[PDB]
Formats: C-alpha cells, sequence, structure tokens
C-alpha cells in the first residue's frame, strides 16, 4: 500500500489530486546530487552530470538528490511514498558528488543545461554563503526564459536582526523556502529574513532513498521540493500560466503564519494557488 | 549542550576535529572546500568543516 507523507496532505497537494491535477507534462530538473532511476517508485525522463568525476546522472551516491526528487515526484502506485506531482517529468541534473557539495561552476552549468532542455521548473535544494555574479546571471537567465526557481532558504537558524537566508535562494528571482513542522512551526534550524519568500513542511519528511529504501529527513532541502512540485501542479492546471504567474499563485494564497521575518508569507496552499482568485486563508 | 564552535575559525583543520570530538564524540566530521554549494538538509549528527585552500577552518563549525 502507499502512504501519503503529511507534508503532502499539509500544502493541500491531494486537492488537486482530486480535480484531476498531477503535474502531467511539466518538466522539472531536479538540480542536486543525482536521482536513484532504479528506485521503483521514481520514474526519472532525463538528465546530465555536471561533476567531472561523476559521470552518471543516475547514480545517487549520496541520498539527497533521491530524497528530494521523491517530494516532487513519487509516482502514484501501490508503494511507497506519494509525490506532490506524481505524473511529473522528473530531470536528475547532477552538480554535487556523493560528499554533498560542488564548485560554482557545476550549478552554473546545470542551470544552463535546465534552461537549453526547456524545463519548466528548478528544485535546488543547495546553498552557500555567498553569492556569486555568474550565479546570479544563471538564476536571472533561467527566471527571464519562463522557468520557475525555487531553492531551499538555508539552514542557519536566526542571528539577532540579520539575514541568514543563503545563494541561490537569497536572490530576488528565486523562490526562497523555509521549513515548517506538522503543526505550522518554523523548524528551528529554517534560515530567516526578509528574502524568505514562503514556508514549506521541512521536518520528519518521508521520501524515497537509493537502493529502495524510504527514510525521514529534515531540512530547508525538504520543503524546497514540496513548493517546487506544488509550481507542477499548478502548471499542470493552467498550462499558460508564466512563471511570474506560477509564483505570484503561490505567494498570495499562503496561509499566513508569523511575522514575515521568520515565516515569510507562510505555508503554501496549492488548492488555493491553482485557483483562478487568489487570497490568503 | 553546544552547537557552534566560532573559536575555530582560523584555526586547522585538524585542531577543529579534535576540539569538536572533545564536545561532541559521536560527530560524524567532513571536511569540504569553503566556497562550494551544498546540500541543505538538517543532521543533527552531523558537523561540516569549510575549510580555505591552506586547510585551516574559514566558517564557524555548527551542528547541522
Ligand atoms: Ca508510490
Ligand atoms: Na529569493
Amino acid at each position: 500500500a502507499q502512504s501519503v507523507p503529511y507534508g503532502v496532505s499539509q500544502i493541500k497537494a491531494p486537492a488537486l489530486h482530486s480535480q484531476g491535477y498531477t503535474g502531467s507534462n511539466v518538466k522539472v530538473a531536479v538540480i542536486d546530487s543525482g536521482i536513484d532511476s532504479s528506485h521503483p517508485d521514481l520514474k526519472v525522463a532525463g538528465g546530465a552530470s555536471m561533476v567531472p568525476s561523476e559521470t552518471n546522472p543516475f547514480q545517487d551516491n549520496n541520498s539527497h538528490g533521491t530524497h528530494v526528487a521523491g517530494t516532487v515526484a513519487a509516482l502514484n502506485n501501490s508503494i511507497g511514498v506519494l509525490g506532490v506531482a506524481p505524473s511529473a517529468s522528473l530531470y536528475a541534473v547532477k552538480v554535487l558528488g556523493a560528499d554533498g557539495s560542488g564548485q560554482y561552476s557545476w550549478i552554473i552549468n546545470g542551470i544552463e543545461w535546465a534552461i537549453a532542455n526547456n524545463m519548466d521548473v528548478i528544485n535546488m535544494s543547495l546553498g552557500g554563503p555567498s553569492g556569486s555574479a555568474a550565479l546570479k546571471a544563471a538564476v536571472d537567465k533561467a527566471v527571464a526564459s519562463g522557468v520557475v526557481v525555487v531553492a531551499a532558504a538555508g539552514n542557519e537558524g536566526t542571528s539577532g536582526s540579520s539575514s541568514t537566508v543563503g545563494y541561490p535562494g537569497k536572490y530576488p528571482s528565486v523562490i526562497a523556502v523555509g521549513a515548517v513542522d506538522s503543526s505550522n512551526q518554523r523548524a528551528s534550524f529554517s534560515s530567516v529574513g526578509p528574502e524568505l519568500d514562503v514556508m514549506a513542511p521541512g521536518v520528519s519528511i518521508q521520501s524515497t532513498l537509493p537502493g529502495n529504501k524510504y527514510g525521514a529527513y529534515n531540512g530547508t532541502s525538504m520543503a524546497s521540493p514540496h513548493v517546487a512540485g506544488a509550481a507542477a501542479l499548478i502548471l499542470s492546471k493552467h498550462p499558460n500560466w508564466t512563471n511570474t504567474q506560477v509564483r505570484s499563485s503561490l505567494e498570495n494564497t499562503t496561509t499566513k503564519l508569523g511575522d514575515s521575518f521568520y515565516y515569510g508569507k507562510g505555508l503554501i496552499n496549492v488548492q488555493a494557488a491553482a485557483q483562478h482568485h487568489h487570497h490568503h486563508h | 549542550m553546544k552547537t557552534e564552535w566560532p573559536e575555530l575559525v582560523g584555526k586547522s583543520v585538524e585542531e577543529a576535529k579534535k576540539v569538536i570530538l572533545q564536545d561532541k564524540p559521536a560527530a560524524q566530521i567532513i571536511v569540504l572546500p569553503v566556497g562550494t554549494i551544498v546540500t541543505m538538509e538538517y543532521r543533527i549528527d552531523r558537523v561540516a568543516l569549510f575549510v580555505d585552500r591552506l586547510d585551516n577552518i574559514a566558517q564557524v563549525p555548527r551542528v547541522g
């Protein structure tokens, strides 16, 4: 029997599934450590590796990209978990090696690959404390090209009145996602600041792991793919909506939580996002 | 319970590992280059150490 992880229910993805919309024909690049394409609860459509010493994007020697992928798009069937957008066309864009780290040029090469291959959505459950002009230019170009770009806000927690959102989440063109738990409380590690845009579940998130396994991970890495998967549901229902419109629909229909410094606009609600008329609940 | 080591910035990676393992003997330590991009999962058992090209600590070590 399949299980629906609590976070998929919490963002109201089942409301879209019951309307008949599951992300079909929407191309989502998971820019990450690869995706284990042998997992029976995932279908990987394509991909490419930018990691010079690990040339196979369908081998995930870390586990992180495979977990992120399952939150986006674990298959709707009688096993494992269910993804937010279980019919999405899932692309493994490997830019991190086994050790969980990548050079800026590798991430940029992956973003460029995604643009060149007409991805509709990019998820980047990744980050660092400094930006670069070339990194900003790559995400800006992806957004200018029509791609919805979503990233983890970072796991730096609070630091007085200072922003702790990392890059590329901190760039205006990228939707920075923080983490809440099942009670809608901000996770203590979730980064904070005026760049924090929306929140999604990021505590004890069950998803796919390599070698046909499942497990619960924590992090803004886990929150980000709920929003990338939500973008794919929205596009499957409104295939002509632009990235601008998808982004506004998610921002404009959140459930407001606390102060925006800590919570951004609040918890995404994909049921409300995918209606024509938007307001907060 | 100590979860950040700002006093280790500028020390060798060797001294950092020794100190962190005194405070948190079960720590899973990984050494990575500073100025890279990394996964954004949160692991209470992990301490990443970010080093410069001379193998000195270049960012405050913390749990996560
Ligand atoms: Ca399934
Ligand atoms: Na941003």
